[PDB]
């Protein structure tokens, strides 16, 4: 969907890891569609499995790190995300898609566009959208900023 | 060893989180019991002071209230009365017996006992008081318990305001339990089941008449939820959807999966250097998927909540089977443009081919669904009556006692529409495809006839079905309505096909408890349903016969659904909550609240002329008025019927701050009356009358507009007020400008006050009430159906 | 799709002072009207070309 029409807004997402919006909203969205989905089933082995995910998902969020200097070790409030997980890869493509659907639920407040196309792969992320015009550099810096 | 610390300040985001239940997990009630009966007034020793204005050596009893606590403002006395209306709420008990919260007076002569301990503090005070006549120490004296036990009734004294009695006596009058016998045990469960040969029941008990039950209110949906509140309609469907699944029993002994695959294998003569679509067959031919379509059937039609198919066109066995599916669930049952595909699919590989058609021209968007087009095209009457069928299969709406059904065919329960389904595959098979190759032929009839080698279990399925359904239909209370969701659920034709073709001469019944616990489940849902409307609708109604205009009406609706204890409150929006609020309005309350709601309202006002804290409003007469001989005051400045002067209201005024009407009749000296709640101070002077000071207080109104900051005087003069030399002695009436509009306390009558409490004598109440009853079904293959014939027999 | 429930209005120290800026506006536009127009005339009348 390149055109002369559209433009695409490409993203590094790789420091996004200390951030506040991997803090305690990320978690606690976890927490709650894990408690929708305890509601949603009968059997008992799923709902224990689905506490412990939400468990970890609670003892994540204070979380604290053993990081040498010399011969002394600090250790530092981090309640935040990181990778050595089984669920960074997924969760952080989870959390990515819906910051940039939120995001770009604003520039709409300025502009008229179609959302053609979303990705998110990590440490990168980009989304295409196309125009009832056709684009120019005005519109390309105010998008920016 | 050695450590560091470092911290950080991470901030603290804190959702609404809704917290949730599911049905199952909703506790049911706690019934309440009564407290002490609900006092608003009490007695209290005055001093008293004759005419002239001086004191007696004698006091005197007077009804004030307990806990003063009445605002300024009419709007806040509203509020109130309000809020006391809900206290009364929340102390309405549903039984009493008077003897827990009785006590015994210590005067009596036969040694008797009382209501309450509040009463029995006043008779003793009362009676160890100085001044007191010697008839009501007779009267304390002859006051006694009464009993008879041939009727199991009580009569207790009691000692209580006239409003207190009309609440007490309310509630003695209309408490809510009834005589419970095996006989109700009985006919609490359902007929249906009851009438059901295959399930036996009994019990080791046999409960008196001194037992007694309350009764659930299973009323209807007042509110029509399934009309345009679509999204709390798909919540509930979803949330008994998950009950139903709940209930639904597990399948018994399936014949062996490899076993009888090893025997698909050799009915297809497969190859093993060729593709074969019939290979595809195959596909998903497990157990746990049987079990799972036949839970999702019955717990879909059970919810009302459509559902939704994914299938792949490689695989033609799906096909073959949702033939089967379509002929014995109806199709509004499922989602339009599923159906559509799959009828599609049906139609373009196995009839239209096999007639010798064109393979077909249909439209996206085209009114008519494909078999009922195909109904028509087609000359052959078998496969044409069955297409019939399928178009015109759906439910049947009857009210049966009391809840609405969607009942099936009734032939469809009798396993008799298979028969039609095999006619037409049959007359299928028979056929040549004059336009496509013999292989494909082959695949075709070989697919069907591995579901015609499967008649009697396919009839026997269909019979099982009906009869799980109609008996878990057996078990509901609330109405169960036909119009499609938001959302569906996905069934999977080979869970189908694994269904269809691993089953046979095991039959499953449901267990009477299991029975039982979806019958007090959905009851105790379908009664805090009810109850819960009669709350919001109760507090609503309240709210606009007061004028409580600022109120706004959407904390109510939160809490009710808050109370419903499956909805997501903190993301259903206003306008939702304000359209349910206008379907609350048009209910009638029920009789227990109205009828306390009446009782306050004749008697707000009467609470209210007490409470010396405000007074009702206030004259200015710019006129040497007179003071009034009152024997709890002495001379006081007060008013009691508000007559002449007009009256200016101040809600009005504050409100709507136009002040020129009050600020040119205060420049101008004009007589005027203000009429509102408004506090006061008590000013036992006399050198304050003389000088006129109560007066003095209007002048700072046109200055500074709020009239708030207003206190009238209340000039009561007597023997305790330091200058009454002067009252005694140049024999002067003492006079008053700016009077008080405001009542006097009334009277403490001892005898008039005592009333006789009459209630029951020591009933029990029983709240689990299929507990007693034990329930046991008969062998599963010795089983029946509606047409008196065992269901599961076909080999 | 977001609102309800809140009435909001002009304060009357808004009004004022949308009522003075317009005023000022107005009567700066008739005022350099006049100026102009007076010495246009008094040009023309002049004999000032």
């Amino acid at each position: 969907f390149l055109s002369n029409n559209s433009m695409v807004l490409y993203t590094d997402v790789s420091q996004w890891d200390s951030s506040q919006h991997n803090t305690q909203p990320f978690r606690k969205g976890i927490i709650m569609g894990l408690d929708m989905l305890a509601n949603m089933t009968n059997d008992a082995r799923v709902i224990q499995t689905l506490n412990l995910y939400k468990q970890t998902q609670i003892n994540l969020m204070d979380s604290y790190v053993q990081i040498p200097d010399g011969n002394v070790i600090k250790k530092i409030q981090y309640g935040a995300v990181a990778s050595g997980e089984k669920q960074t890869k997924a969760a952080n493509s989870i959390a990515n898609l819906a910051l940039i659907k939120t995001v770009l639920s604003r520039i709409s407040n300025k502009y008229s566009f179609a959302t053609k196309i979303i990705r998110v792969d990590g440490d990168d992320n980009y989304a295409v959208l196309q125009f009832n015009t056709e684009v120019t550099k005005q519109m390309v810096q105010d998008v920016s900023n | 060893v050695q450590y560091e610390i470092l911290q950080k300040t991470i901030p603290t985001f804190e959702p609404k989180e809704s917290i949730l239940k599911k049905l199952e997990d909703i506790k049911p009630e706690q019934v309440k019991k009564q407290t002490k009966l609900f006092r608003i007034f009490e007695p209290r020793q005055l001093p008293v002071y004759r005419a002239n204005g001086e004191k007696e050596l004698r006091n005197r009893w007077y009804w004030k209230l307990k806990r003063d606590t009445l605002p300024d403002g009419d709007y806040d006395v509203r509020e109130y009365f309000l809020n006391l209306y809900d206290q009364v709420l929340t102390e309405m008990p549903d039984y009493l017996l008077l003897k827990d919260m009785a006590v015994e007076n210590k005067n009596s002569r036969d040694a008797g006992k009382v209501v309450d301990s509040e009463t029995a503090a006043i008779c003793d005070a009362i009676f160890q008081d100085e001044e007191t006549e010697g008839v009501v120490r007779r009267f304390i004296a002859e006051m006694r318990q009464r009993v008879q036990a041939d009727r199991n009734v009580v009569n207790y004294p009691s000692i209580l305001h006239p409003i207190d009695h009309a609440f007490n006596e309310y509630f003695l009058q209309h408490q809510l339990v009834e005589p419970l016998n095996n006989d109700i045990i009985f006919n609490y469960i359902p007929e249906r089941i009851r009438n059901d040969v295959n399930y036996i029941l009994n019990m080791d008990r046999n409960l008196p008449s001194t037992a007694r039950y309350i009764r659930p209110n299973l009323l209807q949906d007042r509110l029509n939820l399934h009309d345009n509140f679509e999204s709390l309609w798909d919540t509930i469907t979803t949330s008994n959807y998950i009950l139903a699944r709940s209930v639904v029993p597990d399948l018994k002994e399936l014949v062996s999966t490899e076993a009888q695959i090893q025997k698909m294998s050799q009915d297809l003569q497969l190859e093993a250097l060729t593709i074969q679509s019939e290979t595809q067959f195959l596909t998903g031919i497990n157990s746990q998927a049987a079990n799972d379509c036949f839970k999702t059937l019955i717990a879909a039609m059970l919810s009302q909540r459509t559902m939704s198919l994914d299938f792949v066109t490689t695989n033609y066995m799906s096909l073959i089977s949702g033939m089967w599916l379509l002929t014995v669930v109806p199709n509004d049952m499922f989602i339009r443009e599923s159906l559509v595909a799959c009828q599609l699919a049906i139609i373009n590989t196995i009839i239209y081919p096999a007639f010798g058609m064109q393979r077909m021209h249909y439209r996206n968007g085209d009114p008519q669904t494909p078999f009922q087009i195909a109904e028509q095209q087609i000359q052959n009457f078998q496969v044409a009556n069955w297409l019939h069928f399928v178009n015109n299969n759906q439910f049947r709406q009857v009210v049966i006692d009391g809840v609405l059904n969607q009942v099936l065919n009734d032939n469809i329960r009798n396993g008799h529409v298979v028969n039609q389904l095999m006619e037409a595959l049959m007359q299928l098979s028979r056929q040549q495809f004059p336009t496509m190759p013999v292989d494909y032929k082959r695949s075709i009839q070989r697919g069907i006839l591995l579901l015609s080698n499967r008649l009697g279990q396919l009839v026997d399925l269909t019979r099982l079905l009906a009869y799980n359904y109609e008996t878990l239909m057996a078990c509901i209370t609330m109405n169960m309505q036909h119009v499609q969701t938001l959302t569906t659920e996905k069934l999977q034709l080979t869970s189908v096909t694994s269904l269809c073709m691993l089953i046979g001469n095991a039959t499953v019944i449901p267990s009477p408890q299991t029975l039982f616990h979806y019958y007090n489940v959905n009851v105790n849902f379908h009664s805090n349903y009810n109850e819960r409307i009669n709350d919001a609708v109760a507090i609503i109604t309240a709210a606009n016969r007061l004028n409580l205009y600022q109120k706004k009406m959407k904390s109510i609706v939160e809490d009710f659904l808050k109370r419903l204890q499956i909805f997501d409150i903190s993301r259903v929006p206003d306008d939702q909550m304000y359209r349910l609020r206008d379907r609350l309005r048009l209910l009638p309350v029920e009789i227990r609240r109205l009828d306390i709601f009446n009782l306050i309202l004749m008697n707000m006002e009467q609470i209210e002329r007490a409470s010396d804290k405000i007074a009702q409003g206030v004259i200015i007469a710019y006129r040497d008025m007179q003071l009034e001989r009152d024997e709890m005051y002495g001379y006081v400045n007060i008013a009691r019927n508000l007559d002449g002067f007009q009256q200016i209201n101040l809600e009005e005024l504050m409100r709507t701050g136009d002040y020129a009407q009050i600020t040119n009749m205060l420049l101008n000296n004009q007589p005027v009356a203000l009429v509102g709640a408004l506090p006061f101070i008590t000013d036992s002077s006399v050198i304050s009358l003389v000088a006129k000071l109560d007066a003095t207080v209007f002048a700072q109104i046109v200055k500074l507009r709020k009239v708030d900051t207003l206190k009238p005087i209340l000039y009561k003069i007597n023997s305790d007020s330091n200058d009454f030399y002067l009252v005694a002695n140049y024999d002067w009436v003492p006079t008053s400008t700016t009077k008080v509009y405001k009542q006097i306390p009334q009277q403490f009558d001892f005898r008039a006050s005592m009333h006789m409490l009459t209630s029951n004598l020591t009933f029990t109440v029983y709240s689990d009430l299929l507990a007693f009853v034990s329930a046991d079904t008969v062998e599963p293959i010795n089983a029946v159906a509606f047409d008196n014939m065992r269901i599961m027999n076909e080999l």
